[PDB]
């Protein structure tokens, strides 16, 4: 029973961590590899850049536009700018775009998804000067298509790449997102890793940090496997062929996801696998986005994200169960996390009935051991001492994500309020009451006895740790240590209007 | 707040087995520790078995490896096992409880709570 | 939004080597087109030119290009002179806003120069 659990739960866990960090180091030997016998000045491959994006910041975008022509590519074709929208406050984001590009601006009457002559030659005449988009506000995966078409119509590119309005880009993440395309010819697709600039926040740095996990071990592992499900936005590639071959797929499936918002990259990745062609992942690419400082608003985005991951590991398992001898490795991730889950609220609930400070002192001891090496080695391998924040993500992982994924199982299952936050409310009370009855139940004090001495200076030690992490992370904020330096002169710009 | 009675004892010949039991009426006896204590007619009490709510024994005096402490929570009784008991040994028993306390658990101010205590011989 | 400023010159016989140095007070982005030209009686004709971020052409062998890269200032050294390579030399500046395209074209240099030999 327990004692199974237990160990299921310590080996598998264990096991599947070290796969990914082993495999993780492999592939970014392997990339090294491949990086140094590149030849300098390798420009080779011709690339064109589109960029989406509505109800964006001026400034933010006038950062993105900036950074683009901060590129130190030599072979970029033209950028393609499509906005989402033409009235009259969407013109502000094409007034900025004149102030940073050329003054090329379009505004079609008619969308390409929509009409019967799809070719981008209909709206556009000549692809040596950059051209913007002004269509009508139909939603985010419309404006891919667009942009898709417009790098279509023109031969002499080889690749795209696709980054979010808000995305700020180094002078070489264009470079090596597009170079491992040339290496193999079977690689039709490359990610870029992401970056959270702006760690103002308690929650901005814990989920900067989870990204940056993310990015570093699952999909460094599916960049080794050559199986990477995790490519699109804010920073990716695609091959002209691949997406020529599957646009008309991709726009054709039904969409139930955010209105306007949030254009599926995920069913273009799983478009890419289910055809057999390779896709790999690079870290050396990075780019920069904003994250949300809410919490109401990260649990409802999580729930949202919880639905669609369930969709997609749906359809990644039906796509991947073509590989053969590979393209497995996505379904033994699902049901990794599904065990995990699983197994996380099995924990929760026997804690909750059990009671006894015994196992509950082993438990919260071994997960915060375990926190640790996982902070360390994530020290070690980004080359901060700011990656010990990560111990706190656990409180927040527990208090956000469950009552999150219990909404997505619910709503799939078999007041706009009521069916977002009064699950979590509800989640939020039975942990209260349940840690209320295991105080209550173990109310007393006895010092005659080893076990219950251990116990208390387990707790004891916990509750410093934690009050040692919080002081840190409260006086390094006022020293603005904690603030990242891309930040610093961004808010510095910002104050200068 | 707990009532501690006693039942048990009796005259039992040396090197028999006899066994004694004490019943607590209270809200959570779980969470109480318990301990035994024996009153010679010449002497005075001093601790011999105890038992701690995360089930600890504690014993001394030979009582190691002659006599078995142990308690049930679904009855709401403990009770203390003895074998091969001396002629010695012959005293009247009383049970302590205690909820909260030190370092100290052998004297007999640091239990608040006594039994009224069963008389036990041996012949 | 920015300007160029040029240093050195003057009389110098064949036998010998000049240095010229371009400046600009600005942000380039680091991509526009840096091109050089001779001759301001012929029309301007190309001499050498070089992205920000790295690369050059030539028409050479003889004339080479360097920037410093961090204080905006570029320079240009000759080695070896002839007598026809007397002229009044210009910093050129292109664009890139419209197009991403390398131009050999003058005309679509629309941000020009003092010249000073
Ligand atoms: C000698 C070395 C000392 C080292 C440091 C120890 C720190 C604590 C020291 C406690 C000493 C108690 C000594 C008893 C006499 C104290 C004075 C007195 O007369 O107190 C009487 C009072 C009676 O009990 P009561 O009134 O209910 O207590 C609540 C107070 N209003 O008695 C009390 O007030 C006793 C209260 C004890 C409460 C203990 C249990 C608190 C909860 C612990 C939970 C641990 C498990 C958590 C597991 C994780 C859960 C998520
Ligand atoms: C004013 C007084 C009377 C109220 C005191 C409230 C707290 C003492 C209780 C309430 C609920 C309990 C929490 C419920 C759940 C968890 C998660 C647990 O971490 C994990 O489970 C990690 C799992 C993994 O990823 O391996 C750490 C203990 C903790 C925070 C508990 C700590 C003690 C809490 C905060
Ligand atoms: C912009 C982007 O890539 N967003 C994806 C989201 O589509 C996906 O549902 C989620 C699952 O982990 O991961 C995010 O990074």
């Amino acid at each position: 029973s327990a004692v199974w659990g237990i160990s299921v739960y310590g080996v598998f866990v264990l096991g599947f961590y070290i796969a990914q960090i082993v495999f993780s180091e492999f592939n970014r030997m392997r990339l090294s590899d491949w990086i140094s016998l590149r030849p300098d000045n390798w420009n080779a491959t011709r690339v064109a850049v589109i960029i989406a994006g509505y109800r964006e910041d001026p400034f933010m975008f006038k950062k993105c536009l900036e950074s683009v022509r901060d590129s130190e590519y030599g072979n970029v074709a033209r950028l393609i700018c499509v906005i989402d929208g033409d009235e009259e406050e969407d013109l502000k984001m094409a007034e900025i775009y004149k102030q940073v590009y050329n003054d090329n601006v379009k505004k079609p009457g008619v969308v390409l998804c929509e009409s019967e002559n799809k070719n981008g030659s209909t709206i556009d005449s000549d692809v040596s000067k950059n051209i913007c988009i002004l269509q009508p506000h139909r939603g985010k995966r419309e404006s891919l298509y667009t942009g898709f078409q417009l790098a279509s119509m023109d031969p002499s590119v080889h690749a795209v790449v696709l980054i979010d309005s808000d995305t700020v880009l180094e002078k070489n993440a264009i470079l090596e997102v597009v170079y491992p395309l040339s290496c193999d010819p079977n690689i039709k697709a490359v990610a870029g890793e992401c970056k959270i600039w702006n760690t103002d926040t308690i929650l901005s740095m814990l989920v900067s940090w989870r990204y940056f996990s993310a990015f570093n071990v699952e999909r460094g592992a599916q960049s080794l496997w050559k199986t990477v499900q995790c490519v699109g936005g804010p920073l990716g590639a695609y091959t002209i062929d691949i997406i020529n071959e599957i646009k008309d797929p991709w726009i054709t499936q039904t969409f139930l996801g955010n209105k306007c918002t949030y254009g599926d990259n995920r069913r273009l990745t799983n478009e890419v696998l289910m055809r057999g062609k390779k896709i790999v992942y690079t870290p050396f690419a990075v780019g920069w986005s904003d994250s949300p400082t809410n919490v109401m608003r990260y649990i409802v985005q999580q729930t949202r994200w919880s639905k669609s991951w369930c969709r997609e590991i749906w359809y990644t398992l039906g796509s991947a169960w073509k590989h053969g001898f590979s393209g497995i490795y996505l379904a033994f991730e699902c049901m990794y996390q599904i065990m995990y889950f699983f197994l996380v609220m099995y924990l929760f609930s026997y804690i909750a009935i059990k009671a006894d400070i015994r196992a509950q002192t082993a438990t919260v001891l071994v997960s915060t051991l375990v926190t640790i090496i996982k902070s360390s080695y994530l020290a070690l391998r980004a080359k901060n001492l700011k990656a010990f924040y990560f111990v706190l993500y656990t409180y927040v992982y527990f208090f956000c994500m469950i009552p999150a994924r219990i909404t997505a199982m619910f709503t799939m299952f078999d007041w706009l309020w009521a069916k977002q936050f009064l699950i979590t409310y509800m989640w939020w009370a039975g942990v209260l009451a349940a840690g209320v009855y295991s105080i209550v139940d173990n109310w007393y004090f006895d010092w005659a006895d080893i076990q219950y001495r251990f116990a208390l200076v387990g707790i004891c030690s916990y509750l410093v740790f934690v009050s040692i992490v919080l002081v840190i992370y409260l006086i390094g904020k006022i020293t603005t240590w904690n603030y990242t330096p891309l930040q610093k002169e961004l808010i510095e710009e910002r104050y200068l209007h | 707040q707990v009532q501690l009675v006693e039942s048990g004892g009796g005259l039992v010949q040396a090197g028999g087995s006899l066994k004694v039991s004490c019943a607590a009426s209270g809200r959570a006896f779980k969470t109480y520790r318990m301990a035994w204590f024996r009153q010679a007619p010449g002497k005075e009490r001093e601790f011999v078995s105890g038992i701690s709510a995360l089930e600890t024994t504690y014993y001394a005096d030979s009582v190691k490896g002659r006599f078995t402490i142990s308690r049930d929570n679904t009855k709401n009784t403990v009770s203390l096992q003895m074998d091969s008991l001396k002629p010695e040994d012959t005293a009247v028993y009383y049970c302590a409880a205690r909820r909260y306390g030190g370092t100290d658990y052998t004297t007999t101010g640091s239990y608040d709570y006594w039994g009224q205590g069963t008389q036990v011989t041996v012949s | 939004q920015v300007q160029l400023v040029e240093s050195g010159g003057g009389l110098v016989q064949a036998g010998g080597s000049l240095r010229l140095a371009c400046a600009a007070s600005g942000r380039i982005f680091s991509s526009d087109t840096l091109a050089w030209f001779r001759r301001a009686g012929k029309e301007r004709e190309f001499v050498a030119a070089s992205r920000w971020s790295g690369g050059g052409t030539d028409y050479k062998g003889r004339f080479t290009f360097s920037r410093d890269n961090t204080r905006n200032t570029m320079c240009l050294e000759m080695n070896s002179l002839k007598p026809e390579d007397t002229a009044v030399y210009y910093c050129a500046l292109r664009t890139a806003r419209d197009s991403y395209y390398y131009t050999r074209n003058p005309t679509g240099y629309d941000y020009w120069g003092q010249g000073t030999q």
